[PDB]
RNA sequence: CGGAGUAGGGGGGCGGUGUAAGCCGUCACCCGAGAGGGGAACAACCCAGACCGGGGUUAAGGCCCCAAAGUGCCGGCUAAGUGUUACUCCAAAGGGUGUCCCUGGCCUUAGACAGCGGCCCGUCGAGGUCAGGGGCCCCGAAAAUGGACGGGGCUUAAGCCGGCCGCCGAGACCCCGGCGCACGGACCGAUUGGUCC
RNA sequence: GGUGCCCUAAGGUCGGCUCAGGCGGGUCAGGAAUCCGCCGUAGAGUGCAAGGGCAAAAGCCGGCCUGACUGGACCCGUAACAGAGGCGGGUCCAGCCGCGAAAGCGUGGCCUAGCGAACCCCUGUGCCUCCCCGGUGGGGGCCAGGGAUGACAGAAAAGCUACCCUGGGGAUAACAGAGUCGUCUCGGGCGAGAGCCCAUAUCGACCCCGAGGCUUGCUACCUCGCUGUCGGCUCUUCCCAUCCUGGCCCUGCAGCAGGGGCCAAGGGUGGGGGUGUUCACCCAUUAAAGGGGAACGUGAGCUGGGCUUAGACCGUCGUGAGACAGGU
RNA sequence: GGUACGGCGGCCAUAGCGGCGGGGCCACACCCGGUCUCGUUUCGACCCCGGAAGUUAAGCCCGCCAGCGUUCCCGGGUGUACUGCCCUCCGAGAGGGGGCGGGAAACCGGGAACGCCGCCGGCCA
């Protein structure tokens, strides 16, 4: 299973440890995404940078829209299925399932930029950045709900 | 063994069996072990190697194997083992006492001589070995005019013969 | 003397140790059992501490003077076994400054003692029968007037179970 | 008071044994072997007096690289300095 | 290999001491050496780290007027202008048939007051009476120029509790265009380099 | 809480043995100690503090000895990480030795305190050297051990200034202000009791909870030429925790007067003696002759009695020069 | 392939302490006596030396007992006490609360446990 892990907090008036756990995630800036994979090394970082982003289960369907209006490449280029079909024998659609399913890293795709760069939420973030989603807020594991942000955030 | 404070000694310790402070003492040397303990009516010595699970023995002596305790019996134990050794592969050994006193002149020290005279490199200093008139008899001979030396030289010669 | 604001709180470490200590002070209290000792009563009445707190034994002294004048006069020697379950231990010290060095090397010299209690523990006790419960009951709020802190109190029966409950519902 | 560190400052728990010890250690600790280049763990024996590395170092874990009489020469790194030591196997342990 | 500056630190959290304020240490987030958006104004509390010109979406927080955005929705509480205060920068022990709730016992079709009549009945003849605990408010509650919820003012609120729905709001985030810097490269100079990628 | 030592053994090694206390027997004023047996994980002892270590022992009893030695290497700590002269310590190589049957141990004291640069001098030991050369006496050099600096990484070392000067300091007092409230002023809760009986007319112990910032302290944030002053006279204003004046309540209120409490700050609260005084004390009147704040209101408003320069006297202290939150 | 036998060890109380019943070809012990080696600041009491009249009562060996003590398991106590990180959460303050992660000790009940392993011998047929 891969996790999706946005970026929602600054890192004034946060611990060094932090600070570098999240240049580690490769998390610089605020509404940046990443995507991972559910590995106990990964849970352990996740676990301490709990309180500055959100992270949840993603699909297939909202992957594809993710590459399709905010993938990159080198030279801040957009990806397009000419080079996808060239490069591999598939479609959008298709990576993304086996990305999701497995057989097939995103990174298999040449020159693709690991970081996905969103706006901030249309009608915004409709809980507290001081608190958890769990406690009506929103920082946090949230579960398959990470896709309809993901989606206000596109 | 009166409560979670008590330490309760090593196995052999409360047998009365090991002198550990000595044991060390000898296993600071890697040459090997000569172990020589004496009963009421016996002597018994064998040649020991160390190992951490358990010390392996090489050879051994029984004043049984003779006759099939005291300083006569003791040497032509000495002789036997010391004939022995030789065979198996090792020229080289330390004594080893345990519990038992030093005292100049004892069995213990009469198998030491016995050992050295058929030849087993064993250091030591020529000032505890018995008496040659107490290692003959002329002590028990003489004791009883108040195992003679002939039947003595005769087990001497049997045994040199068999090991010559 | 000072007053009991100074000493009430147990924010310091505990400093109840007499081989090192110098010039510790004795107690002012010597007696924690009154009336009849060996006389198996019914109902047992506790006071309860409502939080952390630190009693000075002039406080513990008064109470045992004024709850058992009262207990004598309306129950009698007879019945009420009345305990204290708390000893002093706790060592107070004020700083000797107030011509004067103020500030200057400030470690209190000992001037009293104290008892420490934590959250929802017991302080004293009256064993007491049925017909008595009133007079249990005043001794109970008359301790809780002399008090730093709040404290609630609770009944208990044979085998140390509540009934206070039923046994107020019912008088 | 500003107080100087010597050998044994405090070191009331760190140099004691359960009572359940309270004697010499079994023998196979005196006649350990250990390699060039093994990892060992150093942990002092206080009832030997010998052969004994400043209880600072108590709990680390060295390297050895070789040997002078019947003790073992352990490396350690402290901070980004290289320390050596001539320690007694008796206050080793090996790494698995 | 060479050139320094630093030898008065402070806020915030933890520890020893002290009536306390403060004193001494500790962590290494901030101020010092840090613009901008908020807390009425606030060195260090919240959002957030800044080349230039523009276009958009959000954060902290807020939406009766001052003042951009709701005289917003549902259920309940307060009658004291209590309150309208995250912190910086807000008075207690002890009490209250003041009101709104929860629980557990005891009497009831003749009970718990008063009353015709000396534990009794004819009548007022329908529910009542004791214990505990919770929420909001009240008493306890006195200071000096004239005056402070930021002010006006506000009572099924413009207050409080439990929840909800929309909107406004940064130099943060997205986007377009311009300057420079670092690294690498190609070509080219009569000296410390230049043109372009 | 301790050390600025001590020890030819309390140092090395070998062998043998096991302690405190209690109980049961026998002496006996407790028996301090000697005799007997049993239990007894150390409840003892260790050369000396504290902590740690230690039982066929590192403790006790004995024997033999001087490794408390010479020439030399490497490493750790004082001083982490991260620099050091001197000082401690650890692992070893050779030499000559001790104990021990042997293996083995031994470079002082079971571990952590008991100590000190450069220059100069003294002693030991074997060698190099002193101006053209060689001799003699005497000098200089290399290595080792001793002689001291406790302000202990090491000057050779007594005071007054009120005749005082220079440079600075709000990094640091007196001084008003800020903070705090132990203390101070003003209160409360509960109820032992006192009050002929009657807690509560009045008083109210012991113990608990507070307000104010008007007393003194604590701290050292502000000011080191801002003004550095106390008291008095003069002039204005505010607070109430009310002394009188207005109106009420309870009483152990007959009346006259008294106690205690509530609402109320509109008006009033004065004159004199001694003392620099504030305050306190006294006198005669009076309805009563309240208490606080405003940079301890008020010196570009006055005064200058006190206090705090330079002159002088007394007492006391000091060899003296001198000094006194002592007097004049 | 046997024996109710022995020497040297390793793990060092799951092995200890205490108790109960059984055994003696060889063996281990108790035991007799001290001239001789060795020795008793008195005592062949303990160590050393010569044996075996004698005994299985002690030690040793076989097996059993959960009585004291130690160690381990399951269940409760209990996700209780404590705790790392964040919070424009509460509360006059003291101090507590929520979310994500960790997690005891006493005490109680029921179980295992009265040692395991390695080397070398002697007697025997």
């Amino acid at each position: 299973a891969k996790l999706a892990l946005i970026r929602l907090r600054s890192g004034i008036r946060a611990r060094g440890e932090v600070r570098d756990t999240l240049a580690m995630l490769r998390l610089h800036r605020i509404n940046h995404l990443v995507i991972v994979d559910d590995t106990p090394s990964y849970r352990g970082m996740i676990q301490k940078v709990k309180d500055y982003i959100t992270w949840g289960e993603i699909d297939k369907e909202t992957l594809a829209k993710l590459l399709r209006k905010r993938g990159r490449l080198i030279g801040n280029k957009p990806i397009t299925d000419e080079y996808v079909k060239e490069k591999l024998g598939m479609t959008i659609e298709e990576f993304a399932e086996k990305v999701v399913n497995g057989e097939m890293k995103l990174r298999d795709l040449p020159n693709i930029k690991p970081v996905f760069r969103l706006h901030p939420p249309r009608g915004g973030l409709k809980g507290s950045k001081k608190r958890s989603f769990k406690e009506g807020g929103a920082l946090g594991y949230r579960g398959e709900k990470i896709n309809e942000l993901i989606e206000r955030m596109l | 063994a009166h409560g979670p404070r008590y330490r309760v000694p090593f196995r052999r310790r409360r047998e009365g069996k090991t002198n550990y402070h000595k044991r060390l003492k000898l296993l600071k040397s890697k040459k090997p072990r000569l172990v020589v303990r004496k009963t009421l009516n016996h002597h018994i010595a064998q040649i020991v190697v160390y190992d951490p699970k358990g010390d392996k023995t090489l050879v051994s002596a029984h004043t049984m194997e003779l006759m099939r305790g005291n300083t006569p019996s003791a040497y032509l134990l000495g002789l036997l083992i010391g004939y022995k050794a030789k065979q198996a592969g090792i020229e080289e050994a330390i004594l080893d006492i345990g519990l038992h006193p030093p005292t100049r002149g004892s069995s213990i020290f009469a198998v030491l001589k016995g050992a050295v005279d058929a030849g087993l490199n064993v250091p030591h200093s020529e000032e505890i070995y018995p008496e040659d008139y107490r290692i003959n008899g002329e002590h028990i001979a003489n004791y009883a005019k108040a195992k003679l030396p002939e039947h003595f030289e005769e087990v001497k010669a049997k045994i040199i013969e068999k090991f010559e | 003397l000072r007053p009991a604001k100074i000493d009430r709180d147990v924010d310091k470490p505990a400093y109840t140790r007499r081989e090192y200590i110098r010039g510790a002070p004795g107690p002012k209290i010597t007696i924690f059992d009154m009336g009849n000792l060996s006389a198996e009563f019914e109902y047992e009445v506790s006071l309860h501490a409502e939080q952390a707190m630190q009693i000075r034994q002039n406080a513990l002294e008064a109470i045992r003077i004024q709850v058992n004048r009262y207990l004598q006069k309306n129950v009698g020697r007879s019945n009420y076994h009345f305990k204290i379950r708390v000893y002093p231990f706790q060592v107070l010290r004020e700083n000797p400054m107030a011509y004067g060095n103020g500030m200057r090397r400030p470690f209190g010299k000992p001037i009293g003692l104290a008892a420490r209690v934590r959250k929802d523990q017991k302080i004293l006790t009256v064993w007491v029968n049925g017909q008595h419960l009133k007079f249990a009951l005043g001794a109970m709020h008359r301790a809780k007037m002399k008090l730093p802190y709040s404290a609630y109190y609770r009944i208990y029966d044979k085998e140390g179970n509540d009934v206070t409950t039923k046994v107020l519902s019912t008088m | 008071v500003k107080k100087a560190h010597s050998f044994r400052r405090k070191t009331r728990g760190k140099l004691s044994k359960h009572p359940r010890r309270r004697g010499l250690p079994p023998l196979t600790r005196f006649l350990q072997e250990f390699e060039v280049g093994q990892k060992v763990h150093i942990v002092i024996e206080p009832s030997y007096h010998k052969g004994m590395p400043d209880p600072r170092f108590h709990g680390r874990t060295g390297t050895v690289v070789g040997k002078r009489g019947d003790a073992y020469i352990v490396q350690i790194t402290d901070g980004g300095k290289v320390k050596t030591f001539f320690i007694h196997p008796v206050h080793l342990r090996p790494q698995k």
